[PDB]
């Protein structure tokens, strides 16, 4: 479920700036779902959408950024705009748009767990993260290196808040084929296993070591992996060995 | 070098301008082709399935597969060689089978992506823009073009429909199939089928997959089929800057019949296929192929009989030709279904020099 | 305020203003009351009171078209990128002068487009237009010799209303069922037609029988024209030859009556195709042959 504002406002402000995901165009213009400020959908004109081929571009489901013109802010409209959006805005309104998805993320699977309200969730959290701190990735992210944010307000819920740090903590499959003709090999293995894992480490054969390195975002995992095979490689230089890798 | 001359078959008297031999089992070429280009010949060459949708795709796969494969020379720059390369493929194509107008418009496309960008950026980073540029590029074009072809053909249809089609044209089938799943309307298919490809038993068997209730005709059935039926859809494959229909083969008569019996016909077309070039017959470029398809005896395709006849070359005085691509009357098509939703077939170049 | 209540206005006068004019002066005037600046409040509210109107439509269809090309105006209008208050002001005062504007539109073709008839040649109208009448009626004040043929025309005896209007010009005229329309084809030269809306393919939109008469001049290769006030072209696509979006029933097959009630359900509106015209006489210059699908690709950018 998909609800609710990501700032502390409800309606955005002059010169402030949104992203579009546009559903249907061509009409007026495109009264389509945002996702910086609230679900509730906002109105751009065909008329400050044309800078410089202009209804192929667009379309469905592109990302397409926009900038807050003229808000009524007693019932509900919202006027946008794309022309007056530079260059320099483009990854800025899409690294916003990236940050409330994650946000979302973030608090969708602790709704999932207790099985509890959402928007009820969302109210508990941007109140000491979204209006003191700045934006409720970063002060996440801040939580996480130390804990000072979520020191604030009393949480209702323990093990959610568990649970997403266990999270905050994709399986990539690894190979070593480890033939060592050394002295003391033992004592080098097991320095090994204490710091490749500070991941996962099953044991199988005698000379085969399976280990499935953990990914945050897909290519993270490339960057482990080789430092893990390069600490194995460190590891058996020094007493007279050889491990080979695949 | 490759090969030349041995035609097979008669040349006969009249319609001798295209080329209508050649390469189809494969002996001594040149040490430096990418065999995808080949692959892809052989396969144009002996097609039953394409027409005229499909093919552009095809070839712009091939060439962004081409792009992904390219590697600079440490010499030469990144365009020395390449346009040779390009002109040696261009040829292979012509001669296997003749290039079509959207090949020629694709052509142009990357001749000007070729001209945008100067020979001084590295490999890893111009390539790696490019090939996306051109996957934005097909996707706004085409399959976006089409699915807004089919949103106004929804809207277009109305209740009862009772319609004649004929073609392998990728857009028509995707129509019919959005008809019979996600409409839910009291659509009934009669399919026309021709003899030089097996357009419509494809399109027959496509319907049967879906679960409609399907006619199956042909193009001597027509005086019978009428005696309730209304709509009569067609594929085209280019319309030139005088407006008429240059389109496959069993079109035009249908059309003529439509119109003959009351109801006007409605064909469909992209915002692209449109051409400079002038033509107001079949007999200035046509697609000829080799007198091989006109062999088998009714049925299926591979039966192989010892009936009647079995000889070209032996018979004396004998010509045995047909045609492929037909250029139909302007008058008697009343919808076009473009990029701009409705219009005329009179406009002709109005979005030509709109690019 | 309403857009409809105004429309209900003029009943009994009329006969000067073109009516696409009136319901875009409506427009405009509902309009510059809840403030033209903002475009989510307006646009959208726009929107739905032109979809209401449709709704409410008894038999009409200019009105569409009307407010579609209000449409593209306003589209037009808030391109300069300069500020929303002097825009906005233009605007306005684009709703009257819009109306001004379409008198004038009326004299250039009352002068212009008045060439074809000059040396006796017989006419044959069908289908009322208030232009066509003008241009009748200004021809009349060059003293040039001309002759007039009525066809009758049913809806709800709208014959005798036209052939009452001619009676004020004092000029001879003749009724002319149109069964023996295909009788009288020899003495009379030209016909000439008033249209309801011209469509995206290029064919007219009319009224009880067009078709016919278009069938016939073709058969007899005498040429068939069209007068109208340039904006009536709506985005409306006839694509067969019994097919439009109509407000009455597209040929009702009536049970079995015997008190004689169901009957008078008959075709009142007819298409005829593209090839048909030769010539289409507008204010915006002399234009016929795939002009209206230019304009309307000009208006669409498509």
């Amino acid at each position: 479920t998909s609800h609710c504002r990501f700032y502390e406002n409800k309606y955005p402000e002059i010169d402030d700036i949104v992203m579009v995901n546009v559903q249907q165009i061509a009409e007026m213009g495109a009264y389509v779902k945002l996702l910086e400020y609230d679900n509730i959908e906002g109105m751009i004109l065909l008329s400050e959408l044309s800078r410089r081929s202009i209804q192929k571009l667009i379309r469905v489901g592109k990302n397409d950024v926009a900038v807050v013109l003229r808000v009524d802010k007693e019932k509900g409209y919202i006027d946008l705009s794309k022309r007056r959006v530079s260059s320099e805005d483009i990854i800025k309104c899409e690294e916003k748009y990236q940050k409330s998805k994650t946000v979302h993320s973030i608090l969708r699977y602790c709704a999932e767990k207790f099985q509890i309200p959402l928007e009820e969730l969302y109210k508990t959290i941007a109140w000491p993260l979204s209006r003191k701190f700045g934006h409720a990735y970063e002060a996440f992210k801040l939580s996480i290196i130390d804990e000072t944010v979520w020191e604030g307000i009393e949480p209702p819920s323990k093990d959610v808040l568990d649970e997403l740090k266990n999270y905050i903590s994709v399986k990539i499959r690894a190979d070593v084929e480890v033939s060592c003709f050394s002295y003391e090999g033992i004592d080098a293995i097991k320095d090994a296993l204490k710091s490749a894992e500070d991941v996962k480490v099953k044991l199988v054969a005698a000379p085969l070591y399976v280990l499935t390195t953990q990914a945050l975002d897909k290519q993270k995992g490339i960057e482990q992996l080789e430092s893990a095979i390069e600490k194995i490689t460190e590891v058996i230089t020094k007493y007279g060995g050889v491990c080979n890798i695949t | 070098p490759g090969i030349s001359s041995v035609i097979p078959t008669v040349l006969e008297q009249s319609f001798d301008n295209s080329s209508l031999i050649s390469v189809k089992e494969l002996l001594l070429n040149k040490d430096l082709i990418h065999p995808s280009i080949l692959l892809l010949t052989s396969h144009l060459a002996h097609y039953k399935i394409v027409g005229s949708i499909p093919r552009c795709i095809a070839m712009l796969e091939v060439f962004q597969i081409v792009i992904k494969d390219y590697q600079t020379p440490k010499g030469t720059t990144l365009s020395r060689n390449l346009t040779s390369y390009l002109s040696h493929q261009i040829d292979l194509l012509k001669k296997a089978r003749p290039l079509s107008v959207t090949m020629g418009n694709a052509i142009r496309w990357l001749k000007q992506e070729i001209s945008l960008i100067d020979p001084s950026t590295p490999d890893k980073a111009a390539k790696k823009d490019l090939c996306e540029k051109i996957g934005q590029f097909a996707k706004e074009k085409i399959e976006l073009a089409d699915q807004l072809i089919i949103d106004n053909a929804s809207t277009q249809i109305e209740e009862s429909t009772t319609i004649v089609t004929y073609g392998s044209s990728k857009v028509l089938t995707e129509l019919l199939l959005h008809n019979a799943i996600s409409l839910k309307k009291n659509i009934k298919v009669i399919v026309v089928d021709s003899r030089p490809l097996f357009e419509g038993r494809k399109m027959a068997e496509t319907l049967r997959n879906a679960g409609v209730n399907v006619m199956y005709a042909l193009i001597t059935s027509l005086d019978t089929i009428f005696n309730d039926v209304d709509y009569v859809f067609l594929g085209a494959h280019s319309i030139l800057s005088n407006g008429f229909l240059y389109s496959r083969a069993g079109t035009a008569m249908l059309a003529m019949s439509a119109k003959r019996r009351n109801i006007p016909v409605l064909v469909c077309c992209e915002s692209l296929k449109f051409s400079q070039r002038v033509q107001l017959d079949s007999v200035t470029f046509n697609e000829l192929a080799d007198p091989n398809d006109l062999v088998n005896i009714d049925y299926e395709n591979p039966v192989e009989r010892r009936g009647n006849k079995g000889a070209l070359l032996n018979q004396f005085i004998k010509e045995r030709k047909f045609e492929k691509k037909k250029l139909a009357m302007e008058n008697k098509p009343k919808g076009n279904k473009i990029g701009g939703k409705k219009g005329s077939e009179g406009e002709s170049k109005d979005a030509s020099n709109e690019e | 305020f309403n857009i409809t209540e105004t429309y209900l206005r003029f009943l009994e006068e009329d006969t000067e203003m073109t009516m696409p004019i009136a319901a875009i002066e409506a427009l405009v005037t509902l309009l510059r009351i809840k403030t033209p600046e903002t475009a989510a409040e307006m646009i959208n509210t726009i929107k739905s009171s032109t979809e209401e109107l449709i709704k409410s439509i008894p038999n009409s269809v200019s009105l569409r078209a009307g407010c579609d090309i209000f449409m593209r105006f306003v589209l037009r209008n808030l391109h300069l990128y300069g500020d929303w208050e002097n825009c906005k002001q233009h605007l306005i005062e684009n709703g009257q002068l819009f109306v001004s504007r379409a008198k004038k539109s009326r004299n250039k073709i009352a002068e212009i487009g008045v060439d074809f008839i000059a040396d006796d040649d017989i006419i044959l109208v069908h289908g009322y237009s208030r232009a066509v009448f003008s241009l009748l009626n200004h021809a009349a004040n060059k003293f040039i010799r001309f002759r007039c043929v009525v066809t009758e025309s049913r809806p709800s005896k709208q014959g005798n209303q036209l052939y009452t209007l001619l009676e004020q010009k004092g000029i001879p005229v003749t009724l002319i069922v149109d069964s023996a329309v295909g009788a009288v084809i020899d003495k009379v030269d030209k016909v000439f037609v008033g249209a309801e809306g011209v469509a995206e393919s290029g064919g007219i939109i009319n009224l009880v029988g067009t078709y016919s008469v278009g069938v016939l001049a073709h058969n007899a290769r005498k040429p068939f024209y069209v007068v109208t006030e340039s904006h009536k072209f709506v985005r409306m696509f006839p694509l067969s030859s019994d097919d439009l979006p109509m407000a009455g029933p597209p040929l009702d097959f009536t049970r079995r009556t015997d008190d004689l009630e169901d009957a008078l359900r008959g075709p009142t509106i007819d298409y005829t195709a593209q090839e048909y015209i030769t010539a289409l006489i507008t204010d915006l210059g002399v234009l016929t042959p795939s002009a209206v699908s230019e304009e309307l690709i000009k208006m669409w950018y498509d």
